[PDB]
């Protein structure tokens, strides 16, 4: 996250850190005690599918404070329509090997109904994006969880205001074009969370775009509303052997 | 009332019904109040609420 602030410990309790061989991979969002939403592209280059870990209740990566909860990733579910190394349909649903325990420091973000998200949430201007990504373009990653308030653009507006992957119906733009504030590498998969009447909801996933905090460009986010039904169906399904599962979309 | 407008007055989720009818609903871990619009937690850690903040205002 570029141009944000430290998320006070416990104020982003749905934030997930994904590790591969102990190394930072990506972010994610807890939506239930066993389910995490991330970005498909985070998994393009995974060798050993068995060495993926999700950490809940993380804050300062330099220390252990006892609020952290680590789980093995048992399933990584990606839409059939996602093509590695691209941008469209950049979403993954992860099943944890064992549930996390909800605590003051570990709480799911609400996965909204499609109608609600489309009719209402999509029109809330500002939303929060968070992660332990780069603090600057070509810069070091953050040790403490960072958060940033970004405004959402209608795609028409995004396109107009921008100056190379298309912006599809499965995406949305948010942020700033002045190169001051953005999500960045290391933040992918993390939440774009939207407040409505006292509750927070999952509306986007940090995807990937024009470097980070690049003048004349906005951050691109996966439009979660397009995937609600797909997610819900999968959460009702039995696990399958082998970590990676490609699931038909729609 | 209609759901497309002002969320049908619902705090959370809204469904249109046949006629001049609407029903509000709540996410798991919430229940709908008698006002027919408001949602109150039914569990300790409902989704989308920040405990340290909820306490901070409790
Ligand atoms: O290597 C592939 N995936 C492995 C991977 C894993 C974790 C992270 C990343 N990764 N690299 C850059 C960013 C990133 C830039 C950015 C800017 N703004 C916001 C968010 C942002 N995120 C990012 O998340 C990549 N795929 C692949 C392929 F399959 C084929 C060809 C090229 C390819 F890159
Ligand atoms: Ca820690
Ligand atoms: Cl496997």
């Amino acid at each position: 996250i570029v141009g944000g602030k430290v998320c006070p410990k416990g104020e982003c309790p749905w934030q997930v850190l994904l590790l591969v061989n102990g190394a930072q991979l990506c972010g994610g969002t807890l939506i239930n005690t066993i389910w995490v939403v991330s970005a498909a592209h985070c998994f393009d280059k995974i060798k050993n599918w068995r060495n993926l870990i999700a950490v809940l209740g993380e804050h300062d990566l330099s220390e252990h404070d006892g609020d952290e909860q680590s789980r093995r990733v048992a399933q990584v579910i990606i839409p059939s329509t996602y093509v590695p190394g691209t941008t469209n349909h950049d979403i993954a649903l992860l099943r944890l090997h064992q549930p996390v325990v909800l605590t003051d420091h570990v709480v799911p973000l609400c996965l909204p109904e499609r109608t609600f998200s489309e009719r209402t949430l999509a029109f809330v201007r500002f939303s929060l994006v968070s992660g332990w990504g780069q603090l600057l373009d070509r810069g070091a990653t953050a040790l403490e969880l960072m958060v940033l308030n970004v405004p959402r653009l209608m795609t028409q507006d995004c396109l107009q205001q921008s100056r190379s992957p298309n912006i599809t119906e499965y995406m949305f733009c948010a942020g700033y074009s002045d190169g001051s504030k953005d999500s960045c590498k290391g933040d992918s998969g993390g939440p774009h969370a939207t407040h409505y009447r006292g509750t927070w909801y999952l509306t986007g996933i940090v995807s990937w775009g024009q470097g980070c905090a690049t003048v004349g460009h906005f951050g691109v986010y996966t439009r979660v509303s397009q995937y609600i039904e797909w997610l819900q169906k999968l959460m009702r399904s039995e696990p399958r052997p082998g970590v990676l599962l490609r699931a038909p979309f729609p | 009332l209609i759901c497309v407008n002002e969320n049908g007055g619902c705090e959370q989720y809204c469904s249109d019904h046949t006629g001049t009818k609407r029903s509000c609903r709540c996410h798991e871990g919430y229940s709908l109040l008698a006002d027919g619009v408001s949602c109150t937690p039914t569990v300790e850690y409902p989704c989308g609420k920040i405990p340290i903040l909820e306490k901070r205002n409790a």
